[PDB]
């Protein structure tokens, strides 16, 4: 089976920084169009970011961009996203997400999630 | 930027019966769209990819369709853990990769 | 990567084992229309020439890449001829041959003196003169530049997007036997009407052992009247009679 | 009662490379939009009328496509005049004729 | 070369009583459809009002009316505007706009404007 | 779910001339539309249903025109009963059934 | 001529409890779809449920439901419906309404309304 663990949420104050890291094992890493995905309390889904399976175009939502900055690790398995100045704004349950599949056309499908974290800003 | 909307809001309903969700866009896609599974107090799960095609794993209650602007899913029926929230994605139209609403489908 | 419309790929394919069923469904394809032939008999037949030409369009502009039509890539981009035999496939490469901001090494050409013939290819960069006036090599009113850039951005309307064409081309001039459908070449049999294919040649009759020196380099015997009578076995290579 | 849309709010570029602009209706209009450049302190200049049409006395930099309810302009290098606000404007639905909002290019 | 020169705008009181002149002299007036857009303070673009090349269907823009008239005279080549009971939401720049064109049917496009007066309204 | 819209809010006209009154949907539904009548300090009358049909005791002045996302009214001569509240409405999306939002006539 | 008389609208405190009824005379009763059609004071018209020729599929509104009941009654030619716990945004004005045919393939049109009841929700 396909696991997908992830960690670093937590608790911090308006203008904090926080990293999540995410570690996955089931299929192999690499090729697969990693992503991340928020869900806010109570709302439905949304999107977050998401690179290549490389570092290139890392594609965020323009509600974001400059505060936020997602990478990888291929050596480690790893994957991690970073937030400076929280908005007060961006507390949710984030996802990693796989992409489905392992060729470029038919990517852009949530495919394999894993469970959440969950960030709270506030003082 | 497109606004997807999903028609009906909640459904009351008993197990046994089928089940019709409805997804409306805002702009014509054509069969780029998927429904998952938000189960409570679970991760989502992809359950049909592509429209009509349905992924791995997943039985053959649900069915999709669909190729412009109104989207259909289908349940033929009700397992008791099929009361769950369901929404609709498109992804040939990014940044960004929009949602839909949410059906909470319940018991009755 | 593709490369432009207005200066198209050209692959031609050699001797083979072709599989168009994997190609007719693959369910990846937004338009396979075939136009010399059905395409369940694409499997079974020996096309002595394949040509693809392969290149990228935008997504309202598939409908001109078919036998007579009009538009500004039906006319000078890229011409296809009425009595046409192979296949055109077309799929949307958003994921692949777009990007943000814009991808501006898909040029087309929007000005010609005259339309194209089929399969003319006009790579040529001279500055188009729209009014009387020449300009001799210069810009201005009523000089134009011929080639213009598709502006692909992952933000557009479907129909504004990289859709990425591939036109198979089959012909049957003279050759001997070249590509075709995954066959088995079952074992042949002597001195028995029979319904035979050779390569591409079908037909019904006796075969029987031959003793007309077939020059190395004759795929077959032809009689007065046009009538196959003699035939070369491609595995053996040995010249056999067809009696009817 | 058209809502036009500029899809980007804001462009930073270098002086020398393309510009893409993009105009969304929120109705079919066909082939009646121009395309305005408030530059910063003077009034504004037409481009462009009827999509992809130039106006008399403009340079070949700027060109125009597009139809039905996406509408693209394309500036193909930067020249340090062109940094400036864009409008885009309908003229087949009045009254009133609606404009856009306008698409600050800048330097960076 | 076209010029649109106009004058008129000010300070006035809200309830007060402004009337906008414009003179044309490179082209040939009338036959033209002249129009009047005005711009509020860091926003976009409006319309107000446009005639014909004679009087008929001043055409106002439905925020407005009742309380502006458009007009003009031909032998003095001029084109007026004249508002009443100013709003205090009526402050913006003013811009006398041409037509770009000479028959009706290619008419709606806003060529060779000119440069616009301000309007302010206070107490 | 879909919203009905009513392009104009309030018409300002004169006994005897003409009237059109315009609905615009938010999705494509066919030919089932139905136009009411709400008179001031009355109840509410079909005028016409099925979009060009016209209700049995409706005088012949008042006609419908429109299909898929536009759909018009067209009074020929108000007679002075005429100045009232127009609502339209759908009957194919159901639950619920959305109204219009009014335009009401008046005399000037 | 069609009438449909209806009574039962009144005033009631916000959580209290109303039945309104509903009798008609002049087509045949049954067969007909009958309805509800509220109107806020100062609104457009909304709607509210409609049942059948029968008891099947009350088809209420899903911002009303387990609050209202629609029932109907073919013996004494009267249709009911009854709100409990009336969420002090229930105050309008409450209307029967026929179905204008006789067969279930061109129902939903709201033919031969009748004149409504008034119900205000207050303390
Ligand atoms: C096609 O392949 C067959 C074998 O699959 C070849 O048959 C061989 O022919 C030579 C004669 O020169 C014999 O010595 C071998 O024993 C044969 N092999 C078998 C397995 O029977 C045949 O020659 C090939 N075709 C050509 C044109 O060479
Ligand atoms: C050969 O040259 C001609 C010049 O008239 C040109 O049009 C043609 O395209 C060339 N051949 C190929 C295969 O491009």
């Amino acid at each position: 089976e396909v696991q997908l663990v992830e960690s670093g949420g937590g608790l911090v104050q308006p203008g904090g920084t926080l990293r999540l890291s995410c570690v996955a094992s089931g299929f192999s890493f690499s090729n697969y169009w990693m992503s991340w995905v928020r869900q806010a309390p109570g709302k439905g889904l949304e999107w977050v970011a998401n690179i290549k399976q490389d570092g290139s175009e890392t594609h965020y939502v323009d509600s974001v961009k400059g505060r936020f900055t997602i990478s990888r690790d291929n050596a480690k398995n790893s994957l991690y996203l970073q937030m400076n100045s929280l908005r007060a704004d961006d507390t949710a349950v984030y996802f990693c997400v796989k992409d489905r599949t392992d060729w470029e056309l038919i990517r852009g499908y949530f495919g394999h999630w894993g469970q959440g974290t969950q960030i709270t800003v506030s003082s | 930027d497109i606004v997807m909307t999903q028609t009906p809001s909640s459904l009351s309903l008993s197990p046994g019966d089928r089940a019709t969700l409805s997804c409306r866009a805002s702009e014509n896609i054509i069969n780029y769209l998927a429904w998952y599974q938000q189960r409570p107090g679970q991760s989502p799960r992809l359950l049909i990819y592509d429209a009509s095609n349905r992924a791995t794993g997943i039985p053959a209650r649900f069915s999709g369709s669909g190729s412009g602007t109104d989207f259909t899913l289908t349940i033929s029926s009700l397992e008791p853990e099929d009361f769950a929230v369901y929404y609709c994605q498109q992804r040939i139209i990014w940044p960004p990769y929009t949602f839909g609403q949410g059906t909470k489908v319940d018991i009755k | 990567r593709f490369a432009s419309v207005y200066a198209w790929n050209r692959k031609r394919i050699s001797n083979c084992v072709a599989d168009y069923s994997v190609l007719y469904n693959s369910a990846s394809f937004s338009t396979f229309k075939c136009y010399g032939v059905s395409p369940t008999k694409l499997n079974d037949l020996c096309f002595t020439n394949v040509y693809a030409d392969s290149f990228v369009i935008r997504g309202d502009e598939v409908r001109q890449i078919a036998p007579g039509q009009t538009g500004k890539i039906a006319d000078y981009n890229y011409k296809l001829p009425d009595d046409f035999t192979g296949c055109v496939i077309a799929w949307n490469s958003n994921n692949l041959d777009s990007k943000v901001g814009g991808n501006y090494n898909y040029r087309y050409r929007l000005f010609r003196k005259s339309n194209l013939k089929p399969f003319e290819r006009d790579i040529s960069t001279e500055i188009y003169q729209a009014g009387s006036k020449p300009c001799n090599g210069v810009e201005g009113f009523n000089c134009y530049f011929p080639l213009q850039s598709y502006g692909f951005q992952p933000t557009n309307g479907v129909g504004y997007q990289p859709y990425r064409v591939v036109v198979l081309s089959f012909e049957l001039l003279h050759a001997p036997a070249t590509v075709c459908g995954p066959k088995k070449s079952t074992n042949l049999v002597k001195n028995k009407c029979v319904n035979f294919n050779f390569n591409g040649l079908t037909g019904t009759g006796v075969l029987t052992e031959s003793n007309k020196k077939f020059l190395p380099f004759q795929q077959f015997g032809r009689d007065i009247a046009d009538t196959t009578d003699a035939v070369r076995d491609p595995q053996t290579l040995e010249i056999l009679d067809i009696t009817p």
